[PDB]
């Protein structure tokens, strides 16, 4: 339900998600200009060329 | 101005890549976006923002093919893992399109 | 010559041109012609060993 979500680099930050909501996610990929961590709620679909984890604890998709 | 604020408008054809659903073709309705940026400067050096929350269809010549639903702008701010403090900036308007299917029902169905 | 007409007439949807409406009244009519035809030719080919 407390989730990271913070992206790449930045100073740490968390949310509370949705009642019901058990997971944390964290996406990675690269564009034309470096590499992007996208860090949040839930467990989302991906498109096939980003690395996609899922946990099922708490503030662990750092 | 004599404060030094400078005011251009300029004209401009834009041809943007736009995905095109034709699963409900001739009923369908599209989401066509427009996403701007300066080239060479990040956002320590040049920032952008929006105007408005939303675009300026003031004086819209009515199309014959498309009925403007919706329409807004959205400013987004990127970091990257190889640089923590620089964020890289765009505004990305969106126009959600509806299409008349007159002439599809009359000349095709 | 619907298929003559396809690349001559403009593409909006606000309103059917004429000519449009006026192809397309000839083709239902033609269409009603060839029903009516199918029932005429049907109850021309009645006998008392099908239908009374
Ligand atoms: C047609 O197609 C269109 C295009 O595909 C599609 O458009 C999309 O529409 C949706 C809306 O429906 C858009 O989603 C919204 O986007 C907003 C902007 O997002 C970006 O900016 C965010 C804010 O960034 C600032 O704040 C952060 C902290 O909050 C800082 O970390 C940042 O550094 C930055 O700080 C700067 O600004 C601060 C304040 O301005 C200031 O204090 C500070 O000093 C500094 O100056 C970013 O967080 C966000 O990044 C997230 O998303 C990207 C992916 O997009 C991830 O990679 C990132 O990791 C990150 O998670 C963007 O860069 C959002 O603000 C807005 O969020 C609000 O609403 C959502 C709803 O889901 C909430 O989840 C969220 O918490 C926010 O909630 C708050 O506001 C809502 C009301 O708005 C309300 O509930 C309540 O008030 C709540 O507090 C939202 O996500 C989307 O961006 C569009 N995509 C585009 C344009 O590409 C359109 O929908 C389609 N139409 C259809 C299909 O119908």
């Amino acid at each position: 339900r407390i989730c990271f979500n913070h992206q790449s680099s930045q100073p740490q930050t968390t949310k509370t998600c949705s009642p019901g909501e058990s997971s944390c996610y964290n996406k990675q990929w690269s564009d034309f200009r470096g590499t992007i961590i996208e860090r949040g709620c839930g467990c989302p679909t991906v498109k096939p060329g980003i690395k996609l984890s899922c946990c099922e604890s708490e503030v662990c998709n750092n | 101005d004599y404060t030094g604020k400078i005011m251009w408008t300029p004209p401009a054809i834009f041809k943007s890549y736009c995905e095109i659903i034709v699963t409900h073709f001739p009923f369908d309705q599209q989401n066509c976006t427009m996403k701007l940026g300066i080239w060479t400067y990040d956002g320590t050096k040049v920032s952008i923002s929006p105007e408005s929350d939303r675009p300026d269809l003031s004086t819209f010549m009515e199309s014959g093919e498309w009925v403007m639903k919706d329409y807004r702008g959205w400013k987004h701010w990127v970091y990257y893992t190889c640089c923590p403090d620089t964020p890289y900036l765009d505004i990305t308007y969106h126009f959600i399109m509806q299409r008349i299917p007159l002439y599809f029902v009359v000349n095709v169905i | 010559f619907l298929l003559l007409l396809a690349d001559k007439v403009p593409e909006t949807s606000l309103s059917v041109p004429i000519i449009i409406r006026y192809l397309m009244f000839i083709m239902i009519l033609v269409a009603f012609s060839v029903i009516l035809s199918v029932v005429v030719l049907n109850l021309h080919h009645r006998s008392p060993n099908t239908h009374t």
